[PDB]
DNA sequence: GCCTTGACCCTCCCCTAAGGGGAGGGTTTAGATTGTGTGCAGTCTGACGCGGCG
């Protein structure tokens, strides 16, 4: 396309959308709102396996009268306890049921945007619906291994009848030998189908009404999603016009844009058109919040917490005006007196605001000598020290041979020489069954002999450290 | 231990099995307590502990528990060194493309899928779709779409087809394809379309698919899903003094990847619109590309100081990468440097070393020696004794350095005599003292230079420093076999002043008993050094079987030569000292002393010469004054007599008699002549102008002027510089190259003007600027030569060939420039040559031609010998000792195990800084010989020949060719063959602006083959009235007329074409445009009459172009095969030409532009190789048409043409080594059951040792052709990827070696230098050999 | 180098025919570069930066 | 000499009553505002290989 720049590639794919007018955003928000309540409608007459609000009003048990908070919850359930008495009559799809449960929907429409409370009721069937799905997958991974059979008669009448296994009698009807080529495995089909039939027991309702109105419940959750998408896609110029005042502060342009878009996606989710204000006035807050939060979390090699960021910024703002006013830079005393903090903290803050230098920094007249060439390894031992360590080990091994073997084993155990660990008196006397005190006696013996001048001046040579 | 190195692509499971855990966030370290944050880039749970045997919290310590893993902080208790070995990884949220396998041309993805790079770079930016599956539809695999066409296909076809976008699409394409089926269907469907343009790409794609199938790789691993992370200690974060930190750039580049991958993992959970997820995937791709190779696919990401960040690929490649900076040369311990100065009292094996330098460099030796004598109890007391500088320390130091050699080195090291081993002598002071005779191999002097000192530590290094590198084994040069220790500046002046003579010297006439009496008389004050006397002298010789026989005589000589004779050793003749000696005579002395006596007498004799030269130069008293520069008294008149001429040649321009150009070009030479007159007057007034009188009266002798004495002896100076001191300076050039008109008529003894000085500064700066900007070209050429030649080593003793090359002298360009003796000395004879009779055998036919054999060849006269060469050696992977010949620095047959490639490269490269960057007469009398000839008698009683390529040679008294020319075609030879003519006689006459082309036989000329309206005019010379039908230019062209190119032909009394004796030939030739023909119609001519006529950078660049095998921009055209020539189908893009064998097929005909004047007419019969035009020849054609020896001979002669023009001497096998290395590849023509392809390029040794085994058990082998590659294209085409990767272009080498799946066997010298092993050459050759034997054992 | 306009040519070295090719450059203290040039077939061309 | 008592002694860590001070982390904020920007860098010459268009 004759270009490889991704900022132009973005600003080009972003310009194929039109800006909205004051009525466009209102009637987009209206359908965003009514799809999410069409869903809440569809959740209404699902069986008691849902987490329905019977005692959610009691689970929790603008400051509204307690008598108002206790009473208006009695309207809905006062009609609901008598309404779904008709769950039995004429199957599961009775028309009085649709009429009065969409009258419960007439009641339901009153409400508007809410936290994940509503979410946790539709999840009430998530954990239950896909379950059903996956179980009828199991039957299939138990049929295809043994026999091959055309799927569009079987699964079609599977969708249709759901009364009993009598639809398998529709498999032999065409009189081809693939009818009962299956042998000794159909009880596994009956296994999984029977377990989902006891799932049907706990639900009490057949699958082709639950999935039937889930087909229309999925219409609301998609029709809200699509309107949210085209409410987001029409406002990207706002993000791009805000995020151009945060440049040269540690992030690149497209990073700031992709941080602003995640805030716009929340301003779209929290909007309320009834309050009468435009969309820009509410969205700018979330856009700026996202960009500001990402500048303080990224964009430093060594990360500083947010409270220290605000302290640094405040001290910069004070020193600017004191420099404009005095004509000089103020000493930390003149900053402590006005910032009203203890001077040691003002001295502590002033060290934390420096970014590490690159190891490729050219140092000299040329550019073949770098800063990283003159950096020395500090954790190495000098060879004079290695030789000294080995010579001292040999000298000690020679002096430890003069005195008794049993009387040197105790020194080896007591100072840990040639062993994996140091030991204590009682655990050494464990193997000697000698008293707590005799060990100390023989140690004061050995250490008294070992400094007699017939022996000491070979080891004394080392202690000039 | 290990034996090889492999390279391949890395799967995701391989990258996950190198790692110790996943990096999840950009945290480096805590800002208050600088400890590594968990799961960040410096994490101590993944990468290891930051202190020895400590966890991070502090719970565990003290090396009791060594394998425990702390439960609080997860760090295991171990040593911190492991933070240099452990790696981590990053799991990417969407696959990305590796930039190397996409954008290093040719792209491997576009070559594997057969897609253009534009389509791939459009699918990778979410800018177009691509069809993966066709289903059952009109769309097919790899079809490209746009969004609208994708929507149309969706609403029209639905689910059946499959189209994707981004690197997931490309991974699906690479993953779905089948390689074996595809390559086999490229096999049988190439033979129809095996046209060349398709042939090249089809065979390239075939070998790529076959490489992927055999190597084991999978094509989809070129798309990344897991990323590795380098260990933390190789990209450190380090505190400086002051609390400031410093960091690497890979940290900056890893953080961007991590926190653009995390954001995509967030957006894929918020379920955002796709316009935003696409922007994230693009940003992630760009970030990974900048981490791998920064500036390759766009703009380079820069840091907060506006410099581009360095990447993982910039740390490997280039002049400052790992390879050239840390692996091929290092910094070392036990070494120092200092200023050098001269010590004149030293022996040749000795250097002076300061006491303090030696005390520092030798510290552990002194510690051990101190505590062995019991002088110190422990090493830490020895340290303080040494630090206090007690008196016994200086006595331990003197016996430590006793018999411990020391290596000295001065940069730049142009050849191997730049590092030499000496024995040290402790001195006071701080400068190093160097012997005055080794300053010529070093190129050193004492205007401020500095030298480096190195100490060998082990027993083997000491043995090698004594036996191989000591300065008393290095007296000969390894480029030519000449001595290198010749005396330079004051040895020469002192020896020259002591062996001169003078007239009427004090003490003239006496008769003395020997040299001792002459010395005793000179010291006493009774005689002079220059006095003519008679002395009795005893001298020795050896003709016995190793014994010396003496003889005495009385000789006439001077005192000084009798004094000098006490230095010369026993066995040399007196005639070497009886001259007045100079630099050349002294070099001759040293060389004959080396030839007769040997090495050790030579190294004693050189020292004695140095001492006595210094002593007598001191006693002479030579000085320089202002009166020693004598200006001739008749310069002032030569100057006026040139100025008068330039005035009277200006006034022939002011009156319109001469042009401006000729006026300038005449003033130039009338000033040059006066300059030459002044210079010769000056030099004759100075050279013998001494009138010293004798017993009765005056006479003349050579001068004792100081300047003349130091110029004539060869100590310092020349005539060209005394010319500027005492003559005039001359003519100056502009910076353009133009010469100014008025010259500089002054000299340095008299002083220049402001203007003469100003115009003299131009050339000074031009020279100073050329030097500095030429040194770089010379160094770069040396590096390429070393890289092509580095792995060639003498491997065997005798290969057993009978091939060779024919050595003759070079006699062109004038007199004999190179005798035959200088070109066979040291070589081995290829066949049993015989002195010019018959069966004069001198040979077991393997004969090292040492000096006695060359004398035997020169007492007879033989001028061609067949010798042995390396370009014809039959040994594979090396040369044999007999094809190489003599070791030019040792004087005997080469030893097996020698590194001849590095020596060849260094010898050719070292002198590169001195490179600049109408009728035949006969001199002496001898026979005249002709070759390549075909003759005819003339009408005027002379000889003519109808050969174009003949040769005319002059034969000496005995039959050795002394001069050789070639005559132009059509020329009339003044005299015939077999004549003994004297000098001063012309033998052939040709026109300076014309050459005629003659008839074949006496016949009757007809105007035919041309009409009016043709390329012919009727242009008759109106003043003289002579005109034939004249051939025209293309400006007077009539295109419809050139149907037949005009020529006037010869007929019989039959009216038809004449017989030619021997063959049924057409007697006449058709000539190209603009021919001058004025021969009458109806006026007939004889055989050989004038029918028609023919009207009409050196230095380092040329050497580099010869070794790089460039193609000239006007290459001559040669005959592909032998056959009768004719013009072809005449398709008029430009002219067509064909040749036709008398028996064979002739599909070969090709294009020639009409600007290219042809020299071969339609009746010619040509043989394979001869020219169809003129122009510089191309070496690939010389290798294709003629053999290997022809291109070898051409290259070595054209290279030596440049070196000899400057006075540089290089032997000729040093160029043959390079030519052998440029010929290592072969190309297959017909496989024939040989497991090779039909136009693949293979190594020549592989083909050779395959055919030697196929043909062994009765089978048909392969047929091939040889190739010629330049030095830098043959360095890169070798079969080890480590040498090639460390030479140049590391990216291409590594990507190709990676997808191919190569391995490396570590057989050269550089491979073993990289990994720190013993090289296979020299004292390491035996070791490797033994190892190779175990390769046969297992 | 001063700001202003500079007329230059390559002297028969770029094209194989040995033809000289002229060009002209305008160079400001601050701004962008504008230059005109000739080609083998005698057509004026322009380019920016 | 080769062991057993009964006294004494030391350092290190955790604890008391009623909060105080700070470090480091979470969340929202409703008049409207809808496409970058540096007073860029652009700046060498020669050889070679491949694609795109006549
Ligand atoms: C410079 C420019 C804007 C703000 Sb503000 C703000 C700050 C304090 C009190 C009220 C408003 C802001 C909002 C969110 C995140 C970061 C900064 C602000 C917001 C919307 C419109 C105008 C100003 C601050 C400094
Ligand atoms: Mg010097
Ligand atoms: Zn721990
Ligand atoms: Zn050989």
């Amino acid at each position: 396309g004759r270009t490889t720049d991704p900022v132009r590639m973005y600003m080009r794919e972003m310009g194929t959308v039109e800006l909205l007018t004051r009525e466009g955003e209102i009637d987009i928000a209206k359908r965003i709102e009514d799809g999410i309540n069409q869903v809440q409608c569809s959740v209404a007459e699902y069986p008691e396996a849902i987490t329905y609000l019977l005692e959610q009003y009691d689970r929790v048990e603008n400051s509204i009268d307690p008598e108002l908070a206790r009473e208006k919850f009695a309207e809905l359930r006062a009609q609901y306890v008598v309404t779904r008495d008709t769950i039995k009559a004429k199957g599961r799809s009775h028309a009085t049921a649709q009429e009065e449960i969409l009258k419960l929907s007439e009641v339901f429409k009153q409400f508007r945007l809410v936290p994940k409370q509503f979410d946790y009721l539709v999840n009430s069937m998530r954990v239950m619906m896909d379950r059903v799905r996956t179980q009828e997958r199991l039957i299939m991974k138990l049929c295809v291994e043994q026999c091959k059979m055309p799927k569009k008669n079987f699964i079609t009448l599977f969708t249709g009848n759901e009364t009993s296994d009598t639809w398998f009698n529709a498999a032999i009807a065409m009189n081809k030998p693939w009818s009962e080529k299956l042998h000794d495995v159909s009880e596994e089909v009956h296994r999984a189908l029977q377990k989902l039939q006891q799932i049907e027991e706990e639900t009490g309702l057949t699958i082709e009404q639950v999935k039937d109105i889930n087909r229309r419940m999925s219409i609301g959750e998609a029709k809200a999603r699509r309107a949210k998408k085209e409410m987001v896609e029409a406002n990207l110029r706002l993000v791009i016009s805000i995020a151009k005042k945060y440049t040269n502060r540690g992030l690149q342009f497209l990073d700031l844009i992709q941080e602003g878009n995640i805030g716009l996606m929340k301003a779209v989710d929290k909007f309320e058109y009834r309050r009468g204000y435009k969309f820009s006035t509410y969205a700018t807050w979330w856009i700026r919040q996202a960009i500001t939060r990402s500048i303080a979390d990224q964009a430093r090699t060594i990360r500083i917490p947010v409270h220290m960021i605000e302290t640094i910024n405040k001290l910069n703002r004070i020193s600017r005006q004191m420099l404009q006013e005095m004509g000089r830079e103020p000493t930390p005393e003149e900053l402590a007196e006005r910032m009203l903090m203890p001077e040691d903290k003002i001295r502590k803050v002033l060290k934390i605001a420096k970014e590490p230098i690159s190891m490729e920094t050219p140092i000299g007249d040329d550019e073949d000598s770098h800063l990283g060439d003159f950096i020395e390894d500090t954790t190495l031992e000098l060879p004079l020290d290695s030789a000294t360590t080995e010579s001292l080990r040999a000298a000690t091994h020679d002096v430890l041979a003069g005195l008794t073997a049993r009387e040197a084993k105790v020194l080896r155990m007591r100072f840990g020489i040639d062993m994996n660990t140091d030991y204590t008196l009682e655990e050494v006397g464990k193997q000697f069954d000698v008293t707590r005190e005799r060990i100390r006696q023989i140690e004061a013996k050995a250490l008294r002999k070992l400094r007699h001048p017939s022996r000491s001046e070979v080891l004394r040579s080392f202690l000039d450290d | 231990e290990f034996d090889a190195i492999k390279i391949a692509l890395a799967s995701p499971d391989m990258i996950r099995s190198w790692s110790f855990g996943e990096v999840k966030k950009p945290e480096t370290i805590n800002y208050r307590t600088f400890k590594p944050e968990r799961d960040g880039l410096f994490c101590a749970r993944i990468f290891g502990p930051v202190k020895d045997y400590e966890c991070l919290c502090g719970k565990y310590k003290r090396l009791k528990h060594r394998g425990v893993i702390c439960e609080k902080c997860g760090v295991e208790v171990t040593q911190t060194k492991v933070r240099r070995e452990r790696m981590g990884h990053i799991e990417l949220a969407s696959p990305t493309a590796h930039i190397w396998f996409l954008k290093s041309l040719p792209s491997r993805i576009g070559l594997l899928l057969d897609m253009p790079l534009r389509d791939i770079e459009r699918v990778l930016y979410f800018e177009s779709y691509v069809v993966i599956e066709g289903g059952m539809t009109n769309l097919e695999r790899q079809q490209i779409l746009t969004e609208e066409q994708y929507l149309d296909a969706l609403e029209e076809f639905g689910d059946e087809f499959d189209a994707k976008m981004g690197a997931e699409a490309i991974q699906a394409l690479l993953k779905s394809m089948d390689l074996e089926q595809e390559c086999e269907q490229l096999r049988e469907e190439l033979n129809e379309t095996n046209s060349e343009t398709k042939r090249k790409k089809l065979t390239k794609r075939i070998k790529l698919l076959e490489a992927f199938v055999q190597s084991g790789n999978k094509p989809e691993w070129m798309i990344l899903t897991v990323l590795p992370v380098l260990p933390p200690d190789l990209r450190p974060l380090v505190p400086l003094d002051g609390g400031r930190f410093a960091t690497s750039d890979l940290n900056d580049l890893y953080r961007r990847v991590i926190n653009r991958n995390n954001r995509l993992k967030r957006l894929l959970d918020l379920a955002a619109p796709d316009i935003i997820v696409r922007n994230e995937k693009r940003m992630l791709q760009e970030a990974v590309d900048a981490l791998l190779d920064n500036g390759r696919r766009g703009r380079a990401i820069t840091g907060s100081n506006k410099r581009p960040l360095k990447s993982l690929a910039d740390m490997i490649k280039g002049k400052q990468g790992r390879f050239r900076q840390n692996l091929l040369g290092k910094r070392v311990d036990y070494s120092g440097r200092s200023v050098i100065t001269v010590g004149p009292y030293l022996r040749l094996h000795q250097c002076g070393l300061p006491k303090k330098m030696a005390l520092e460099l030798f510290k552990p030796f002194i510690y051990g020696k101190l505590e062995l004598r019991g002088l110190a109890t422990t090493i830490k007391a020895a340290k303080k004794m040494v630090e206090r500088e007690e008196a016994v320390v200086w006595d331990i130091l003197d016996e430590v350095i006793r018999e411990h050699p020391v290596l000295l080195n001065r940069a730049p090291t142009l050849h191997r005599l730049g590092i030499q081993a000496f024995e040290p002598v402790l001195i006071e002071g701080k400068a190093i003292q160097l012997h005055p005779l080794v300053c010529a191999a070093y190129n050193a002097d004492f205007d401020g230079d500095q030298m480096a000192v190195h100490v060998p530590l082990t027993l083997e290094a000491q043995l090698e420093a004594r036996a191989l590198m000591m300065s008393t084994n290095n007296i000969l040069s390894p480029a030519n076999g000449e001595p290198i220790i010749v005396p330079s500046q004051d040895v020469v002046l002192g020896l020259y002043y002591m062996t001169r003579d003078c007239v009427n010297a004090k003490g003239e006439g006496m008769v003395l008993t020997g040299p001792k009496e002459a010395e005793r008389l000179y010291r006493s004050g009774l005689a002079s050094l220059h006095a003519r006397v008679k002395v009795r002298i005893t001298e020795y010789e050896k003709d016995a079987n190793g014994e010396l026989v003496a003889k005495t005589s009385l000789k006439d000589t001077t005192v000084g030569r009798a004094i000098l004779w006490m230095i010369v050793p026993k066995g040399l003749p007196y005639s070497i000292v009886n001259q007045a000696l100079g630099k050349k005579a002294i070099s001759k002395m040293l060389n004959t002393c080396y030839r007769i006596l040997g090495l050790k007498p030579t190294v004693i004799f050189a020292d004695q010469i140095m001492y006595t030269g210094f002593a007598y130069a001191a006693r002479s008293g030579a000085s320089v004054g202002i009166d020693d520069m004598v200006i001739p008294e008749k310069k002032h008149e030569i100057i006026s007599e040139a100025e008068a001429e330039v005035a009277e040649i200006q006034e022939q321009f002011q009156s319109g008699l001469v042009t401006a150009g000729e006026r300038y070009n005449k003033v130039i030479d009338i000033w040059a002549a006066a300059n030459d007159r002044v210079s010769k007057a000056m030099m004759d007034n100075l050279q013998t102008e001494t009138v010293i009188n004798r017993d009765g009266q005056e006479e003349k002798q050579v001068s004792f002027n100081s300047i003349y004495m130091m110029a004539d002896s060869g100590a310092r100076g020349s005539a060209a510089q005394i010319r500027q001191l005492a003559g005039m300076r001359g003519l100056m050039a502009k910076p353009d190259g133009s010469i100014i008109e008025t010259p500089i008529t002054a000299n340095f003894r008299e002083g220049l003007n402001v203007l003469q000085y100003f115009i003299s500064t131009h050339g000074a700066r031009k020279g100073l600027a050329d030097t500095a900007l030429k040194t770089a070209n010379s160094g770069y050429l040396t590096r390429r030569l070393v890289d092509v030649a580095q792995d060639l080593v003498v491997t065997e003793d005798d290969c057993g060939t009978h091939e060779g090359i024919m050595m003759t002298p070079v006699i062109e360009g004038g007199d004999v420039k190179e005798p035959l003796r200088d070109r066979v000395l040291g070589r081995v004879t290829a066949e049993d040559v015989l002195k010019p009779g018959t069966a004069d055998i001198l040979v077991p036919r393997n004969t090292l031609l040492h000096e006695q054999w060359c004398d035997l060849l020169e007492e007879n006269s033989v001028d061609a010998v067949k010798v042995r060469s390396v370009v014809s050696c039959d040994t594979d992977f090396g040369v044999c000792a007999h094809c190489y010949g003599r070791d030019l620095a040792r004087g005997h047959i080469i030893n097996k195990g020698e590194a001849i490639g590095v020596i060849a490269a260094q010898s050719i490269g070292e002198p590169g800084t001195q490179l600049t960057m109408s009728s035949i007469q006969v001199k002496n009398k001898g026979s005249i010989k002709l070759s390549n000839v075909k003759s005819v008698v003339n009408s005027s009683g002379k000889l003519v020949i109808t050969s174009r390529n003949t040769e005319l040679k002059l034969i000496d008294e005995f039959g050795r060719t002394k001069e050789s020319y070639k005559v132009p075609y059509g020329a009339v030879l003044a005299k015939g063959d077999g004549e003994q003519v004297a000098g001063g006689e012309t033998v052939a006459n040709w026109d300076p602006h014309t050459m005629p082309v003659i008839t074949e036989v006496s016949g009757f000329v007809r105007f035919t083959d041309m009409i009016d309206g043709q390329t012919i005019t009727r242009q008759t010379d109106e003043l003289t009235g002579l005109s034939s039908l004249v051939v025209l230019d293309s400006a007077e062209r009539t295109a419809g007329g050139k149907d037949l190119r005009p020529a006037l032909k010869i007929v019989d009394a039959q009216g038809n074409d004449v017989l030619i004796p021997g063959t049924d030939m057409p007697a006449q030739y058709f000539l190209p445009g603009k021919a001058i023909v004025q021969l009458e119609d109806g006026v007939q001519i004889s055989s050989g009459d004038t029918l028609a006529r023919i009207p009409q950078t050196g230095g380092l660049p040329r050497v580099a172009d010869l070794f790089e095998a460039r193609r000239p921009k006007e290459p001559a055209i040669l005959a592909e095969i032998s056959g009768i020539v004719s013009f072809g189908k005449e398709t008029k893009g430009k002219r067509r030409l064909v040749i036709t064998p008398v028996d064979g097929s002739d599909p070969y005909e090709e294009m020639i532009p009409k600007w290219r004047q042809l020299n071969v007419f339609e009746g010619e019969r040509v043989e394979r190789g001869d020219v169809i035009s003129d122009g510089p020849e191309a070496p690939h054609d010389i290798l294709r048409l003629r053999g290997v020896h022809a291109v070898t001979r051409y290259i070595v002669n054209e290279v030596q043409d440049v070196y000899r023009l400057q006075g540089v001497k290089i032997n000729d096998k040093h160029i043959e080594v390079i030519v052998r290395q440029m010929l290592r590849k072969a190309t297959i023509v017909n496989a024939g059951s040989s497991d090779f392809l039909e136009g693949e390029q293979v190594e020549y040794s592989r083909v050779k040792i395959a055919n030697r085994e196929l043909e062994a058990n009765g089978k048909v082998g392969a047929t091939y052709s040889r190739d010629l590659l330049g030095i830098t294209k043959a360095s890169l085409a070798t079969e080890s990827f480590i040498s090639a990767a460390s030479f140049q272009e590391t990216t291409r080498v590594l990507t190709e070696a990676a997808v191919a799946g190569k391995r490396d066997e570590l057989r050269g010298l550089k491979e073993n230098v990289i990994v720190g092993r013993l090289i296979p050459a020299g004292t390491g050759y035996a070791y490797h050999q033994d190892r190779m034997r175990r390769r046969a054992a297992g | 180098r001063s700001p202003g306009v500079f007329f230059d040519s390559d002297k028969g070295k770029t094209h194989s025919s040995g033809k000289v090719l002229y060009n002209a450059r305008i160079i400001p203290y601050r701004g962008s570069w504008l230059d005109f040039e000739f080609d083998p077939k005698d057509n004026l061309f322009v380019r920016i930066d």
